[PDB]
Parts: structure tokens; C-alpha cells; sequence
């Protein structure tokens, strides 16, 4: 009985979101922040092996699909990359934490991908940060993301793409 | 009719289980696994041989007879079933 | 202590390259030059032939009976 | 194809022209790893004065590297049951006596240490040291003493072009890439190249620097125990043998 | 503040009452909505659930 | 080594091998990103302090996972052995 | 739908660190403004090519920029022309014209859309 | 001060173009919070200090030499400057784009 009830109430998953306000308490910590950033800026390129090393370290297998630049070179982008783990079904429209001073615009235009815009389960505009995957962040994307598909999916997806977010950090280089 | 709000809560958990109730449920059925009861589903084709896991699998599927008996403050009493035939 | 047998970084035996390098510094000569014709470029063998306290000399005075 | 850039004592640079990346890189790590190497494993002590522990002393024997060229066929591998012994039996007088790798004498004349300037300890007045330690044949795998290399790189071919005359670029890059001769800028040591672009950082449109895609560079440092030729036909051999493996056991499932 | 607050307990009317009866809120957070399960401090986040339907073609 | 299948099929293979470090994993990713008709190959490494890779490919449809393996070993043999032989002459 | 040639102004430094933004005047008073990173830049200044926007994949070369995207962003100027941003899975592709393209009924909002633009030779 | 997270192997770690790999590895993010500028200056004397061979003097307020002949040495000797240099990542063999 002690251990059916540590099960189906102390499980870590299901204890994602601290009682003590509404938010996240599990989430990206700094590491994962950044390479979450790095591997969203618009100006990240990545060739069918690198996907391919990138996404070893997630349980995923299925179509990768036509990269988004096919030519001259075929390039797939960081966004592109991550889409392949977001529901289907997900609208996001927040800005992300570098539009937090003079380099926000408040809008969906900016040149500065600082507005995270996700239609259909696309990230089509914006970077990763601690204001959408970041820990003891209400109102976040992952928050979102974990209130309105069960924390079951919270924790797979967390798994699988904080690893691959790590596993890019690993492969473009971060120094002091 | 104490507020709107109360009469919110008592009509929504009427047709819903809390997480206290089905852990309860699945406690008392792993214990009777234990000690030797027989599983309602098939035993067989299931990749958990765990008790907790075939109880687990029992209150999904609703076999297990057990009706929970809830005491309102005002001593009304609620039964509601799992078996969901 | 002793000088180790091989550079910890890389598996490249300055042992033997003790004793020449110490006389040779202890002699009057810069150790860039000894260094660099003794026959270690990596500076991760130089830290360990730079670096070393030869312990094993005031040792030898105190030994356990044993 | 291969193409020899410096043949040096106990180092070798190569330069492979259409190979992937990938088995490349597999052969420097099976140079690493999949290589056998005779080294110590176990010690007996008879006796012991000296300042270091026995476990110090085994560990110093241990990393010692033996040349074991010709000890590959004679011996078996250990995933076969033959080891070699070596001796060390001295003993001080009234001075302190450094020992070191010369006097290591072993049951097989053909296994001797790499050199004999490797000191292996230093004994006191009255000290004596007597063990026997059996040598086996082991991959890096399991150990780091029976790693055949130093070091084993594999890097990137370069291209750099000179477009001009800059007097930065020569100093600048940290390689000797570049020479100022007769008031010109040109390339002495493309092959040096790191890609390091602080030579395109400094003077961008002087110099261009590139990668070529099939050519690759590798280089491996030898220790003594075999030569670099060697080793890298052993870690070819290596890769060849768990590859055999794979496909049979791929086939057994079938 | 734990060995105040322990005998509190929610109840299957929505009341806050403890467990020697004393009744503390007839509605807990006048809304009876856990912390854990509200949009930070709203229990419902009427623009999030606007993003939720239309953010495809907003 | 063991060798392990899960989720086996025309396509798609997931393949276990216990005793092999990044380097077989990774020469066997390229030549199977090298032979046609495989459209994802990628191994990973669960846990770095146990020994024992994962393989998982996704195929076309038009050659089998397990072929697509086969022929991935057999371009890395005949690497291996051409990279002997110009050794050798070296 | 949606091609005609068209000329480059000038091939911005851009916001990013590796990325140019390349301006590009077409027909009809319609601009395009699209993102490119370091690799992708086969552009020369004041060059005349053609642009295509499809549904369907067309032909491209080597020698060509070819890119899929989900359009979006469909808002209308104060002045009265229309704004458009297709979002190349995160490159943007800015276009500003008259009688913007949903509003003409060319595309729906969010739609798979291949872009390639090419040289002319 | 920080516990050892994994141990790994030689082949494993991230070799430079001359084949030096780390002893240990410290995570960046470490430095910005902790504002420890004094670690990475001593990374570069000891680079220094190992290189040229000459000794390196960091007593507070008087060091000798000073930063930036630290940095012109490093590059004579043939390292870069900034005491950064070329990585490859030994698992896949690729080079770091950084
Ligand atoms: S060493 Fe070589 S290729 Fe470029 S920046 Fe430095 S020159
Ligand atoms: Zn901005
Ligand atoms: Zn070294």
C-alpha cells in the first residue's frame, strides 16, 4: 500500500507545477537555456548529419521531411528541428526574456527573433529562454504546453528535448 | 445551496474521481493481489508483472468491483462505482 | 612525490626526462630552450616536468621500518 | 589514398583523401583503444623497504611501456592465457640508489622496456627491493596503460589562399602559415593550419580560408611499445574483426 | 505554522473545515480552485484559452 | 557482444549492441547515412557509464532495415581493408 | 503563383551576427526583404532575378535558392498596403505590396508554400 | 568547489588540433554569477607559465608580467592569443564551431 500510494501521488512527474503558485518547478536550468537559445536563433543551419546526431539522443524515429533550405545546400534549421517534438495543436504568442529591455519591439515584427510566435505546433518566430522553457516561469510556453497535454507529456518532453538541446550545446561550442 | 461556487464543486465531483480515491482504490486492490486474489483481466500479454502495475491496469479498465462511499458534512452519503459496464 | 611515469593529459612518458631537464636548469639555462630540444612541445608534459617537487629525496630520510 | 606529410621518431602525419569523417575518426579511437600492448598487470612483492607503497610501485611498473613489436603473434591476445615475467631484485648500500627501467630484467629478451632512463624509484641507505610482475597483452579499453599512443588527432584539411599583401596576417596567426618574403605575403605551411580564422579575423579580406571535405589530416604519437604504421594497421585490423562480428551475428539472427 | 495549520482539511462541499468540525472557509479561495492546478494565480486564463483556439490565424 | 532487437520491421529497426563504445556507433551512423534508401540512421549512447549502444533506423520502404545494416557493414569493411592496403604500401 | 522578376537593392549586415538581410525591389510595387545566413549567399549586389511563391514544389538548381515555409502574418498598413511575413521555419521573408495575398485570395493563412528564388542566366 | 560528475575517458573528451585534452572541464555558466575573473586569468598564466617556462608572479595588486605580455608571449610560443583554441569533438570527430 505505501508503495501504490508513492506511486500514484509522490511521482515526480505529476508534481511538475509547485502548489505554491502556479508555475513550473521542474524545467531548463541554465545550461539548457542557453543551448535552447542557440539551437532557436534564426541564423542556425544544420546539415542532415548533425540532425542526425542532434536527434540520436532523443527516443525519436520517424520522417525528418524536406530540410527548410533545399538549396543551394540543404540546411535544416534549428526551429525546423524542434517542431518535430510540439503538439500538432499549439498556439504560443509570448515574447521571449532578450526582448527585455531597449531591443523589444512588443510585436510580432521584430527583425530581433525576441517574439516567439508558434502556430500549429511550428516554431516559426522567436528563441528559446528562461521565459519559455525556464524553471519557477508561470505563464510560460512549457507551462502551457504541460497544463494542456498532462504532465505525462511535460515529462517526455522535457527528456527528449532538453537532451537534444544539450546534445547541441555539446556540438557548436560554449566557452568563457 | 450554501454558495454558487459550492454548488460548482459538489456537481463537478459527482461524475469524477480524485487522485485520493483512485490511489486508495489501487492500494487496496494491490494488496489483495498480494495476498493472493485472483486478477479480473487476463494476466497474460502484459509486460508488467507487478501487482501495482495490474491493479493500475484494473482501475483503467474498470473490471474491479468497488463502489466508493463519500460522507458529506451534512450526512449525506454518495456511492459511486467503478465498474463502468 | 617521484616524477610520474607518463604526462597525465597524455599518455607520454617525461620520467626519463627528469633528470636531464633538471641538471641542465639547474646548470644556468632558461627552461623554454631545454624544453623545447629535450623533446616536449605540448605544454601539458611541460607543466608536469615544470611543475614537480621531487618529494622523494626528504622521503628517503624519513622511511617507515617496516 | 594516403599521402605522407613527416615520418619523425615515434610520430606520423597522414593525410587521407576520400574517407568519411566517421572512419577516420574510428580508426584514431580503435588506435586508442583496439591496439594490444604488453604492459604490467600483476606484482609480487617479496620484499619492500622502499618510500613508495607497494600500490604506488605496481602503478609506477604498471605505466612503464614495454616494446612489444614482435610480442603480438608470440603471445595471446586477452580475450583468449600467456604472460611474460620481469624481474626487479636490487638493494642499496649506504647512499641513496635511483633505479630505474634498465635494470628490469625480464624472462623474454626480446620484452624490454622502451628505455632505460625511466626512474622507477629511489631507495634509501640499507633499502632492498625484490618483485616479479607478469606481463599481458591488453587493449586501452579496459586499461589506460595499454593505450599503444600518446596522442591521436584527427583535424580538418585547410585551404588558405593569400589575396594580397598583408603584414598583419603574419603575425597574427599563431601556426607559421604565413611568410613575409621579398615584400610578399605568401603560405609556407598550408598543411599547419588550424582553423583558427583569427587570420581572417584580423585582415578578412586579405586571406581566405576554407575547408576541404574529403581530405583529412591524422596524425598519432607512438610511446615506444609499437610503430605508428603498426598501430594503425592494428586498429584497422581491430574494426575489421567487431565488424566481422556484427555482420555474423546479424546474419545469425536473420 | 505547520502545527497550527495541520488539522485543516477540504471537505466534499467545498468547505475548509477541520477535522475536530470547526469550520474555517464555507469556499476555499472563494473559487475552490487549488494553487497547483490555476494558470499561476487565475484559475482561468480566458486570453490563453482565446491563444489556445484562434493562434493559428491571429 | 549481445546483440538486441526491439521494434523490429520493413522500415524500421531499433538495435541494441552491448560492448561498443561512440566508435562503432558512429562509423556504423555514417555508412548508413552513406547507403541509399535510408531516410534517418542514428545511434545514441543511454548511459555513458554502461558499454552498450542503441541503433535505430528508419528506411524508405524500399530495402530492409537489417539489409540497410549489412550493406552499412560491408562499405565499412571494405574501408577498413582499403585503408589497410594503402597503409601498407606507405 | 506570385512570380515576376525582380531586382536586389542591397544585401543589409543584418540584425544577427551571420545574417543578411537581402532587399529586393519586384514589379507591381511589391518588395521583398528575406533573411540569409553566411552559406547562403549566392547574391551579388544591384542582380536581377525571379521569385516564385507556390503551393506546389518547383524545379530548382545548385545554382538556385530554393525553401519551404508556412505563411503568416497578414496585416494591413495604415498607408493601406499589405504586410506579409513567411517564415522560411524561422528564416523571415518579408513582402510588402498592394492587394496583399490573402486578402486576394492566393493563399490561405498557415499553408505549407515553397519560395525559390533564381538567377537569371 | 563542485563534486566530479562523470569520469571520461581519453578518446571520449574534446582533443585540440595539437591533441591536448582537458584534465578537467567546468561548466561556463559557472563564472558569470560567481564573477571569478581570477580563475580564468590564472588558466592563462599557467598556459603562460607552462609554454614559456618563465615564471609567473600574481600577488595582489603586483603581478608579473602583466595580462596583455602574457598574451603576446602565449602567441610567440604558438598558442593563440586569448587562450582559446581549436577543438574537435573526439566522439564524432567534428570540429566545434566555436
Ligand atoms: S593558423 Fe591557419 S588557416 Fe587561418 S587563422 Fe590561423 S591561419
Ligand atoms: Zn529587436
Ligand atoms: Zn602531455
Amino acid at each position: 500500500e505505501a508503495i501504490a500510494e508513492a506511486r500514484e501521488l509522490m511521482l515526480v512527474h505529476k508534481n511538475i507545477i509547485t502548489p505554491r503558485y502556479g508555475g513550473p518547478i521542474i524545467g531548463g536550468g541554465q545550461d539548457y537555456i542557453s543551448g535552447a537559445y542557440l539551437l532557436s536563433v534564426k541564423t542556425t543551419l544544420l546539415t542532415v548529419e548533425e540532425v542526425a546526431t542532434i536527434l540520436g539522443v532523443t527516443d525519436f524515429v520517424g520522417e525528418l521531411g524536406e530540410p527548410a533550405i533545399l538549396a543551394p545546400k540543404p540546411y535544416y534549421t534549428g526551429k525546423q528541428v524542434i517542431s518535430l517534438f510540439l503538439p500538432k495543436d499549439f498556439n504560443f504568442h509570448g515574447p521571449a526574456n532578450i526582448s527585455k529591455g531597449p531591443r523589444a519591439c512588443k510585436d510580432e515584427i521584430c527583425p530581433h527573433d525576441s517574439f516567439i510566435v508558434i502556430k500549429n505546433g511550428l516554431l516559426l518566430e522567436g528563441v528559446f529562454d528562461k521565459k519559455a522553457i525556464g524553471n519557477q516561469q508561470p505563464e510560460s510556453m512549457l507551462h502551457w504546453s504541460i497544463r494542456e497535454y498532462g504532465t505525462e507529456y511535460g515529462k517526455w518532453l522535457m527528456d527528449n528535448v532538453f537532451k537534444m538541446f544539450i546534445r547541441f550545446l555539446e556540438m557548436r561550442g560554449f566557452t568563457m | 445551496t450554501i454558495d454558487k461556487i459550492n454548488e460548482i464543486f459538489k456537481e463537478n465531483w459527482k461524475n469524477k474521481l480524485t487522485k485520493y480515491e483512485i490511489a486508495r482504490i489501487i492500494s487496496a486492490r494491490a494488496l489483495q493481489l498480494s495476498m493472493g486474489a485472483l486478477p479480473l483481466i487476463d494476466t497474460s500479454n502484459l509486460k508488467s508483472d507487478d501487482v501495482i502495475s495490474i491493479a493500475e491496469e484494473e482501475l483503467k479498465r474498470g473490471v474491479l468491483p468497488i463502489t466508493i462511499r463519500r460522507i458529506y458534512p451534512n450526512g449525506q452519503v454518495e456511492l459511486i462505482s467503478v465498474r463502468k459496464i | 612525490m617521484i616524477i610520474p611515469i607518463r604526462c597525465f593529459t597524455c599518455g607520454a612518458v617525461v620520467a626519463d626526462k627528469w633528470e636531464p631537464f633538471s641538471n641542465r636548469v639547474m646548470g644556468g639555462e632558461d627552461p623554454e630552450k631545454v624544453l623545447t630540444e629535450l623533446g616536449v612541445n605540448r605544454y601539458c608534459c611541460r607543466r608536469m616536468l615544470l611543475s614537480h617537487v621531487n618529494i622523494i629525496r626528504e622521503i628517503i630520510h624519513y622511511t617507515r621500518p617496516i | 589514398p594516403i599521402s605522407l606529410i613527416e615520418r619523425n621518431g615515434l610520430r606520423l602525419r597522414l593525410v587521407l583523401e576520400n574517407y568519411p569523417l566517421e572512419f577516420v575518426n574510428s580508426i584514431r579511437r580503435a588506435s586508442i583503444l583496439y591496439v594490444p600492448v604488453m604492459a604490467v598487470d600483476e606484482v609480487y612483492f617479496i620484499e619492500n623497504n622502499s618510500p613508495l607503497y607497494d600500490e604506488i610501485l605496481a602503478h609506477r611498473l604498471a605505466l612503464v611501456p614495454f616494446v612489444s613489436d614482435e610480442a603480438l603473434e608470440h603471445y595471446r591476445p586477452p580475450e583468449e592465457g600467456c604472460y611474460n615475467r620481469v624481474y626487479l631484485d636490487v638493494e642499496a648500500k649506504d647512499q641513496p640508489l635511483m633505479i630505474y627501467s634498465r635494470d628490469l630484467k625480464s624472462e623474454d629478451q626480446m620484452i624490454t622496456p622502451v628505455s632505460g632512463a625511466i626512474p622507477i624509484v629511489l631507495l634509501g641507505s640499507k633499502q632492498k627491493i625484490s618483485l616479479e610482475a607478469r606481463l599481458r597483452l591488453g587493449y586501452g579499453k579496459e586499461h589506460i596503460k595499454y593505450s599503444p599512443v600518446s596522442v591521436s588527432i584527427v583535424r580538418y584539411y585547410p585551404k588558405v589562399t593569400v589575396l594580397g599583401n598583408c603584414e598583419k596576417a603574419v603575425e597574427v596567426c599563431p601556426e607559421g602559415v604565413f611568410a613575409m618574403e621579398n615584400n610578399k605575403l605568401v603560405v609556407k605551411n598550408e598543411l599547419s593550419c588550424i582553423l583558427c580564422e583569427e587570420c581572417l579575423k584580423y585582415c578578412a579580406g586579405s586571406v581566405s580560408i576554407e575547408s576541404v571535405e574529403n581530405k583529412f589530416i591524422l596524425e598519432i604519437e607512438s610511446v615506444g611499445s609499437l610503430k605508428p604504421e603498426r598501430i594503425l594497421i592494428e586498429a584497422s585490423k581491430s574494426l575489421l574483426r567487431k565488424l566481422s562480428e556484427l555482420k555474423s551475428k546479424l546474419e545469425a539472427g536473420k | 505554522l505547520i502545527n497550527a495549520l495541520s488539522d485543516l482539511r477540504i471537505e466534499y462541499d467545498g468547505t475548509v473545515r477541520s477535522l475536530y468540525g470547526d469550520i474555517v472557509q464555507v469556499v476555499y479561495g472563494d473559487d475552490a480552485v487549488h494553487p497547483m492546478y490555476s494558470a499561476h494565480s487565475k484559475s482561468v486564463n480566458v486570453n490563453r484559452v482565446i491563444e489556445r483556439v484562434i493562434g493559428w490565424k491571429r | 557482444m549481445e546483440i538486441k532487437v526491439i521494434k523490429e520491421e520493413q522500415n524500421y529497426l531499433e538495435l541494441q549492441i552491448d560492448g561498443e563504445e561512440h566508435t562503432i556507433g558512429n562509423l556504423l551512423k555514417g555508412m548508413l547515412l552513406k547507403v541509399p534508401g535510408v531516410k534517418f540512421a542514428a545511434y545514441s549512447l543511454p548511459h555513458p557509464l554502461i558499454t552498450s549502444i542503441t541503433i535505430k533506423i528508419l528506411t524508405d520502404g524500399s530495402i530492409s532495415a537489417r539489409e540497410a545494416l549489412i550493406k552499412a557493414i560491408e562499405l565499412a569493411e571494405n574501408y577498413a581493408n582499403l585503408f589497410i592496403d594503402e597503409v601498407k604500401k606507405i | 503563383m506570385m512570380q515576376g522578376t525582380c531586382k536586389i537593392s542591397s544585401i543589409e549586415k543584418g540584425a544577427l551576427k551571420n545574417l543578411y538581410v537581402v532587399k529586393m525591389d519586384c514589379d507591381n510595387d511589391l518588395k521583398i526583404e528575406f533573411d540569409i545566413t553566411k552559406e547562403l549567399s549566392i547574391f551579388s549586389k544591384d542582380e536581377e532575378v525571379t521569385f516564385i511563391i507556390s503551393r506546389e514544389k518547383p524545379e530548382y538548381s545548385e545554382k538556385d535558392f530554393c525553401a519551404h515555409g508556412y505563411l503568416f502574418l497578414e496585416r494591413q498598413q495604415e498607408d493601406g498596403s499589405f504586410i506579409d511575413e513567411i517564415s522560411l521555419y524561422g528564416l523571415i521573408v518579408k513582402i510588402l505590396s498592394k492587394n496583399g495575398l490573402i486578402n486576394s485570395k492566393l493563399f490561405k493563412m498557415m499553408d505549407h508554400v515553397y519560395y525559390c528564388v533564381k538567377k537569371k542566366a | 568547489k563542485g563534486v566530479v560528475g562523470i569520469l571520461i575517458d581519453q578518446v571520449d573528451m574534446p582533443y585540440t588540433a595539437k591533441g591536448i585534452v582537458p584534465d578537467i572541464i567546468l561548466n561556463p555558466h559557472a563564472l558569470p554569477s560567481r564573477m571569478t575573473i581570477g580563475q580564468i586569468m590564472e588558466a592563462i598564466g599557467g598556459k603562460y607559465a607552462a609554454l614559456s617556462g618563465k615564471p609567473v608572479d600574481a600577488t595582489p595588486f603586483l603581478e608579473t608580467p602583466k595580462l596583455q605580455e602574457m598574451q603576446k608571449e602565449i602567441l610567440k610560443l604558438g598558442h593563440l592569443p586569448d587562450s582559446t583554441e581549436v577543438v574537435y569533438d573526439g566522439r564524432t570527430g567534428q570540429k566545434l564551431k566555436s
